[PDB]
């Protein structure tokens, strides 16, 4: 179909850019490998025994380790159309957020994501299928938040 | 890329206008040679095929001449304003897209 | 398209040079004779019309020959006297040809002038594409 | 088109309830400790607006200052009478 | 065809003849 | 809140417009008064500039909120 | 809103523009004769309303040939004249024409210049904050 | 609808967001530091 | 794949500041069949190129920042 | 392909002085009895060229 | 010392132009002296030799003339010209390119 | 060689003689 401009092209891509910090990491990746760091040093019975610094140097180099595959498979196919100019931003956006999705609901969890669902008033359904950002999200957090404790 | 796919015909554009300006400018440097043939180029066409050397043509004679030669000075000064002023409106768009493609990174 | 006003001043000026060119050769040839194959010189004038694009240029559709007959001169000692002795000599109105070159003249000054107005007023155009 | 959404309009219905969410998550440190991080502790506002920023049958009108100060001191109570009976 | 316009073959030479052949 | 999303299709779709209609006019055919190009090359501009200030403002917005401290 | 101004000033500038191009087109036929299909060439004016949709910018109605009367000249040597000899010429007035023509670039300049200064207080509202 | 309209809207919506921003971070700071505070 | 895709697009930048001055150092020569409309659009399109970087890499490295200045 | 105008423009002038040189030359000794060696003085006129290295300025081939 | 020569091509260049200027500005006052000799030099070899103390050569004439005169007038205005857009394009390039250097740092 | 070009050597004096010896 059509497709915007390379001006607006620019502006949303410096505005997700200024995004990037919240959206990808802490709400998304490893915010329980912080968690469970801060969890351990607390244990240890010494404030900040460890530097703070190097604790996320190492919270960071261990999320992108174990996200490889994941963002390998993301950067294909967002960029592999789009570096040829193939596709349009406007499915681009939902072929990079499928997998990202698939990724994020193993992780959920079943009552989280029915608890949402009553809250939000979706169809539930007995197959789970595309289950709405709205929901999918706080799921995820919260059952990261969860395991993080546990 | 795209960057230079969003300026390319305004590019070409401009390439052309100036290469249809020296044609302009040599066939009215000629006016008195005898046995010199006005030359002109199809603009549009032209464009078009390199969107898609320079092809020119020989441009139809106004009135006869016993040496031979075929250029028409009030056509050429025509032509020649013509040429000026679409060049100009070139650079003029071609510098406002520029500008605010500049302006989009603020 | 405003930029028709540039077509339109040079189809003016190309006819009236044309206008202009068929007035000095009538001149040049008012007193002349026996032309190429032994056939009388005779006067042309042009005939202006508009392009029906309305409003449009004007153009030159062809050369038409005088039909004002030619003066007939007793002169036997031509070899192109008929058996009355009389050669064919052209046709030219001198004031006519005087009164045409100042038309010409005068059209093409005022034609000139609405293009360096209109120049003036397009250079001017530009300035707010910025 | 150049147009509006009424930006002010929007402002005190689509973030009213996030303080009192907020409040809940001060008034709670032990089920959210300060072993999770403070900036993490920051997006937790904003992450459950996605389900409560958008539409809501609790809306009402404006706040500055005398409104607000009322409202504020109201809703805060919420807050921390639910944390600290958890 | 009409004065001006573009073609793609020149005009055959001019010449002016006194007498003709 | 697909309505910024919708704002910005349509001001990309105004400019492309602009953009378009100024390539038809320097194919030198007929359509153009190179008075029509040059008020939609304006009016795109604007409506450009006022995009890109819109979203300054809403990335401020969001800079301050974020840099809350419960 | 002050955007508005940009489609007054357009239809102003579309209005002058039609103007001078009818003005000049009259001057370049000022002696043309035997338009086509025979008719001779009559001069063109233009006539401006008002594109209200209270007050508003300047349209073009229609054209119209003007009434004044048509010239004359006596040459029976020509195959357009009539029964008395008279080949007919347009009524076109070239002071008339030279100042419709001053008119319409000094109303078109002013325009243009209108155009801008609102383009400027527009960018400065923008630039507000 | 007028750009100025709309541009003192946006600046009233800034505003407001500015003033409830600071009042519930002063409002959260001197609850925390009564919690803090035996 | 990041370090590799960032310093693909430094290549690219640079090589086409390199190609930008190198046309214009063969204009400035007299080598004929070089244009200065198209010396002058390929450096303002080389500029804009480098605008586009710098601004990536400032946003990037504040986001860097940003998140690397927190407490855990 | 914007810096050849200049020197085809000078070219035209170039040629253009010269046959203006060549027509006063002309005009003054319209009237010359005899030259240096004795040989009667004969008309001059240039002769001009295409300068194409295609088409390009005017240039002048002799006299 | 990597800045200083990046910046010295285009800097010699300008200086080069600058030099020709001031040739043909001495040949242009001197125009209607006697004996005097044109002179200009040749700026793509000059610069080679620069970037790798400046010879100049006689300009070759164009008409006789009986006073020992042999600058022309249009040809060397054509030239000066020429060489003023030139060192006009060098300033932009350079400032130009000093700008993008600078605005990095902020 | 060509009018309006470089050469390394200057042009030879010009003279009008009135008359050849």
């Amino acid at each position: 179909g059509q497709s915007w401009s390379l001006s607006v092209q620019t502006l949303v891509f410096i505005t997700s850019l200024t995004f990037l910090p919240a959206i990808l990491l802490m709400m998304t990746s490893f915010t329980r490998i912080i968690i469970v760091f801060g969890l351990l040093r607390n244990a240890l019975g010494t404030p900040s025994a460890p530097p703070n610094q190097v604790l996320l140097g190492l919270a960071l180099f261990l999320t992108f380790f174990i996200m490889s595959p994941v963002i390998d498979k993301i950067y294909v196919d967002a960029y592999q159309p789009f570096s040829e100019q193939k596709i349009s931003m406007q499915e681009a956006l939902d072929k990079g957020a499928q997998p990202l999705r698939a990724f994020m609901l193993r992780q959920t969890r079943e009552a989280d994501l029915a608890l949402f669902a009553r809250l939000a008033n979706s169809g539930p359904l007995q197959g789970p299928e595309a289950v709405p950002m709205r929901i999918l999200l706080p799921a995820y957090v919260t059952s990261e938040l969860k395991t993080a404790f546990q | 890329d795209r960057l230079d796919a969003a300026l390319r015909f305004q590019q070409e554009a401009l390439n052309l206008r100036a290469q249809r300006q020296e044609i302009l400018a040599a066939n009215i440097a000629n006016a008195d040679t005898p046995g010199y043939q006005a030359r002109d180029i199809d603009f549009a066409s032209e464009l078009k095929k390199v969107m898609v050397a320079v092809d020119l043509l020989y441009r139809v004679p106004d009135q006869p001449s016993l040496d031979g030669n075929t250029v028409d000075m009030d056509r050429e000064r025509t032509q020649f304003a013509d040429n000026s002023l679409k060049y100009q409106m070139g650079l003029t768009v071609l510098g406002s897209q520029l500008k605010g493609m500049m302006n989009v990174l603020q | 398209a405003l930029l028709n006003i540039f077509d339109i001043a040079g189809s003016a000026l190309a006819a009236q040079s044309k206008r202009l060119n068929v007035a000095a050769s009538n001149l040049a040839n008012a007193d002349s004779v026996t032309g190429p194959d032994g056939q009388p010189y005779r006067a042309k004038q042009v005939v202006f019309q508009v392009d029906a694009a309305a409003t449009g240029g004007v153009k030159v559709a062809s050369v038409i020959e005088s039909q004002a007959p030619e003066k007939l001169v007793y002169e036997p000692g031509n070899p192109l006297a008929d058996a009355n002795g009389y050669v064919k000599m052209p046709n030219v109105d001198v004031v006519g040809e005087m009164v045409n070159t100042m038309s010409a003249s005068r059209s093409y000054q005022a034609n000139i002038e609405v293009l360096n107005t209109v120049k003036s007023m397009m250079l001017k155009t530009l300035t707010l594409g910025q | 088109q150049v147009t509006s959404e009424q930006w002010l309009y929007w402002l005190h219905l689509y973030f009213w309830p996030l303080l009192r969410v907020l409040a809940l998550i001060s008034t709670a440190p032990i089920l959210s400790e300060r072993a999770i991080p403070k900036r993490v502790k920051l997006g937790l506002g904003i992450m459950i607006t996605l389900v409560i920023a958008p539409s809501l049958p609790a809306n009402d009108t404006p706040l500055f200052s005398i409104a607000a100060l009322w409202l504020a001191m109201q809703q805060i109570l919420i807050g921390i009478a639910l944390g600290f009976t958890m | 065809g009409v004065p001006g316009a573009l073609s793609n073959q020149p005009a055959p030479p001019n010449e002016a003849p006194i007498a003709t052949p | 809140a697909g309505q910024l999303h919708a704002a910005l299709d349509r001001i990309s779709d105004r400019q492309a417009a602009a953009r378009v209609q100024a390539e038809k006019f320097t194919l030198g055919e007929p359509g153009i008064a190179l008075n029509d190009v040059m008020a939609d090359m304006q009016k795109a501009s604007v409506s450009m500039q006022m995009g890109i200030q819109v979203r300054n403002k809403l990335v401020a917005a969001y800079q301050e909120v974020m840099s809350m401290q419960v």
